[PDB]
């Protein structure tokens, strides 16, 4: 027998991809394109380490999101509660997901 | 006066989108007499007890009214209010319901949980609940859903008519609706829909334009109240720009003498990472003697210099443990300031050089 | 450290006699002057430094109120008192070379601090 | 096989969802990853395999033996 | 065409808004007025615009001031 009544019970589907785009659905206008160039950076060369603490703040020097250099633990704070962009400091971050189903989600969010 | 009614202040502004779909959820469950769940998330401040509110305030055994049904018909519709924060304990949900459709003159009965609420409904009249923040509902995997799976439950088996409206905080599954925050134009509109009735208006369309998308609605609400403060204080477009800077700065607030200690408090969690306060003065003396520049301060008065950066929000101190061989509880020292803003206030000054 | 070289034995000393007394003999000259010490103490440290990068940087231009404060240290190491008046910090000023409108504009900035 | 598993799902005309999984290149893929995790599960409930951590699931031991 | 064009006109940046200037604005305002007599590429305009922040007084598509 199969047991399909008791396999209701534990997780069998056991860091989540449907849920990481209802959390981008919910921010605002200007949350979302924090996330797309980190997503764009870290996805270039998966042999790139990921975005460096101080290559994230080059970005804001070429397009307007941010306010200035002090904003930015407004933002990290936030995103790393979602688990969406894990910190690895040997600073270097690295959110451990690969690029098969990472490349999808650019679809969804532009 | 215009001053003091502007400060206080069914469809609401930038919501059509949503109302729609809330009102089309009521029109399969109310005239079919089915039981279903609803779920509204989204962030706070979009909304959604405003928008819940104003239905029952208008188109809506104690607490009867009747509703319009799209092709024209009468019901007995029962619509109440209840919190979920608002209670003592989460597993009596299911009593406040009782009192708050059964009349004070009958019998009151106990309920204590499916199976003695289940019993009421099967005679009976479409009963709406609105539970508001259904997120703290869960006891802080298997025993934390426990309320939320049971009314979920009830409202999921036919033979009754109860209907679940839920509003959370970001086969028989709920309908979930994402709540959109309201963006520059969507702030606008609504203060101009809140403010029609108020005869003349003093407020400026080009300034309503930037808290709109600076904000991007309890945060504009805030942003506007607090112009009309400041302008009545005193005696536009700048009346809008005062509100965002009234509410770099926290260094040159303090002394040169509190400069010298916060300059090495950052020098010692560099070359020895986790220090600690005993570890931190040590590190400031032998820094400053090699230099022969100002008075020493004994260790008593050393934590008097670093209350000044906590309450102001420069230093962090924390109580964690050790890692070495003498692991025990002691008072760690932290910071939380950029490293940019640090290496360029002082460095003006043109007075102190080893010490950065 | 990193370039941990080795320890300060006594027989670098004497290498350094015998560099210094081999440069006199190329000038023909029977006394080592002074010259000839830095010479050949030279040829050690560039020994020693090839590990290091070519990047020096030196600055010591700033505004003329350190040099101000370092007589106002030298009271402080004889007695330590932080009194208003000062009457022989202003005897030693005039010594130096710096004139008595910038003084007057220095020892109110640090009584404002109170240092 | 793959062409006994495609023909079977296809079988079922009565529910439109099942072929609209099968028309997917990844149907074949699919699949087998859920018949593989619905026998997982049913080894762990009766003893044949164990897990290491928790928030991990990526290696499984063995517990019984056959024969002895 | 921009070792002197991309400083002389950044100074009047600080005194066109009147100090909020969009990004949309700038290619309808300014097109008959810095772009004609100097021609750029709108992309290329884009990184000139925000490399201001470096300045630390000159701060979406806004540019506070
Ligand atoms: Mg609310």
């Amino acid at each position: 027998e199969p047991s399909t009544v008791e396999s209701t019970f534990q997780d069998v589907m056991k860091s989540g991809a449907e849920g990481a785009k209802y959390v981008l659905q919910s921010l605002t206008v200007n949350s979302k394109k924090m996330y797309k160039l980190l997503i764009e950076t870290q996805m270039q060369n998966m042999q790139r380490t990921g975005v460096e603490l101080k290559l994230f703040n080059h970005l804001c020097a070429a397009d307007f999101i941010a306010s200035n250099e002090i904003a930015l633990r407004s933002m990290l704070r936030e995103f790393i509660e979602h688990k969406m962009a894990n910190i690895t400091k040997n600073e270097i971050i690295w959110v451990p997901y690969t690029y098969a189903e990472l490349e999808k989600l650019l679809k969804t969010v532009l | 006066s215009i001053f003091l009614r502007t400060k206080a202040l069914g469809a609401l502004p930038a919501r059509t989108a949503e109302y729609e779909q809330v009102m089309n959820f009521l029109a399969k469950a109310i005239s079919e007499h089915r039981s279903d769940s609803l779920y509204i998330t989204g962030p706070p401040g979009t909304g959604k007890t405003a928008q819940l509110d104003m239905i029952i305030r208008q188109k809506f055994l104690q607490n009867l009214s009747w509703f319009e049904l799209p092709d024209g018909r009468l019901e007995s519709v029962a619509v109440t209010s209840i919190n979920c924060i608002s209670l003592g304990e989460p597993s009596s949900i299911f009593q406040k319901i009782f009192d708050s459709f059964q009349d004070l003159n009958g019998p009151t009965l106990q309920i204590k949980n499916m199976q003695h609420l289940q019993k009421f409904l099967e005679p009976y009249t479409t009963f709406v609940v609105v539970l508001d923040e259904m997120d703290r509902l869960l006891h802080a995997e298997t025993q934390s859903v426990r309320t939320i799976l049971e009314l979920f439950l009830l409202a999921k088996l036919p033979t009754v008519s109860f209907v679940l409206i839920g509003m959370a905080n970001s086969g028989l599954l709920p309908q979930t609706i994402v709540f959109q925050p309201y963006t520059a134009e969507q702030m606008y509109e609504i203060v101009i829909q809140k403010m029609s009735s108020l005869p003349t208006i003093i407020f400026q369309p080009m300034a309503i334009k930037f808290a709109a998308k600076k904000c991007a609605l309890r945060k504009l609400f805030d942003v506007l109240r607090g112009s009309i403060e400041i302008y009545e204080l005193e005696k536009g477009l700048n009346y809008i720009a005062k509100v965002f800077s009234k509410f770099r700065t926290r260094i040159a607030k303090l002394n040169i003498q509190q400069k010298l200690i916060l300059c090495t408090i950052i020098q010692s969690l560099k070359l020895n990472s986790d220090a600690t306060i005993d570890e931190s003065f040590d590190h400031y003396i032998k820094a400053i003697t090699k230099t022969d520049t100002l008075a020493p301060l004994q260790r008593n008065e050393f934590l008097e210099i670093c209350t000044i950066l906590e309450t102001c929000g420069l230093v962090s101190i924390k109580k964690t443990k050790c890692k070495g061989k003498t692991k025990r509880f002691v008072d760690k020292i932290d910071v939380d300031l950029d490293m940019r803003e640090f290496y360029d206030e002082m460095t003006k000054i043109s007075i102190l050089k080893p010490f950065l | 450290s990193k370039f941990s070289f080795g320890q300060a034995t006594p027989r670098t000393l004497l290498g350094i006699i015998r560099l210094s007394q081999a440069l006199a003999k190329l000038r023909l000259a029977d006394m080592v002057d002074i010259d000839d010490v830095e010479e050949a103490l030279r040829l050690v440290r560039v020994s020693k430094e090839s590990l290091y990068q070519e990047t020096n940087k030196s600055k010591e231009d700033e505004s003329p109120t350190t040099k101000i404060f370092t007589i106002i240290k030298k009271m402080l190491q004889e007695t330590g008192k932080n009194t208003l008046s000062y009457e022989n910090i202003v005897k030693t000023v005039r010594l130096r070379g710096f004139t008595m409108l910038q003084l007057s504009n220095c020892i109110q900035e640090y009584s404002y601090l109170n240092v | 096989p793959k062409e006994e598993i495609l023909n079977f799902i296809r079988k079922d005309p009565s529910n439109t969802k099942l072929l609209e999984l099968a028309e997917t290149p990844d149907a074949f893929d699919k699949v087998a990853l859920i018949l593989f995790m619905q026998a997982i599960f049913a080894f762990e409930n009766m003893g044949l395999i164990k897990f290491q951590s928790t928030k991990s699931y990526d290696l499984v031991e063995k517990c019984v033996w056959r024969g002895i | 065409i921009k070792s002197t064009p991309r400083r002389s006109t950044a100074s009047s940046v600080n005194a066109t808004p009147s100090r909020f200037q969009d990004d949309e604005q700038n290619a309808g305002e300014d097109d008959n007025d810095i772009m004609s007599p100097l021609p750029a590429d709108e992309e290329a305009e884009l990184q000139r615009r925000l490399q201001l922040g470096l300045r630390v007084s000159p701060r979406h598509l806004h540019a506070p001031e």
